[PDB]
């Protein structure tokens, strides 16, 4: 067989090539993405930041979203690394939300396990909501973080 | 081709 492998990958799809966490809109708005980082080079990386995610209306951003006024090109931010666990950053002028609690703008903040982010208050119609799902994939390399097997 | 950033209106 040849042509018709290609199709049982179709339907089975391997989960997890390398990622980091995922982004699930709750309220509706934005379709979910995952998001990634080469486990290479947070293996390597003992400083500073792996990886960091731009979220926002702006095409550039690692993360697009509705274009809604309360927001900004860049809402907000997230980044990966440290001694494990996962890092939050708020980028977004309106402010970024946890869980009903407004964390400081461009402040990192210790990641939680399905935690969620709202955007958009200072209007009861205007806020959207996300929440991230993180894989215990990501995190069972990382405890061993060593290297045995190639991609 | 614009942006547009603000807080609430008021």
């Amino acid at each position: 067989a040849t042509q018709r492998f290609l199709i049982e990958k179709f339907s089975q799809e391997q989960i997890g090539e390398n990622i980091v966490c995922r982004v699930i809109c709750t309220t509706g708005q934005i379709p979910i993405r995952d998001l990634s980082a080469d486990i290479s080079q947070v293996l390597k990386e003992k400083r500073s930041i792996k990886k960091v995610w731009t979220f926002g209306r702006n095409p550039a951003c690692d993360y697009h979203l509705g274009n809604i006024s309360r927001l900004s090109n860049k809402h907000f931010q997230i980044l990966l690394g440290e001694d494990g666990n996962l890092l939050l950053n708020d980028i977004s002028t309106n402010g970024t939300w946890l869980n009903g609690q407004k964390v400081e703008k461009n402040s990192n903040q210790l990641l939680s396990q399905g935690d969620e982010i709202t955007v958009g208050v200072g209007v009861e119609s205007d806020i959207l909501s996300l929440v991230i799902f993180i894989n215990d994939k990501f995190k069972q390399c990382l405890e061993q973080n060593k290297v045995d097997r190639i991609r | 081709n614009d942006p547009d950033t603000l807080e609430i209106y008021s």
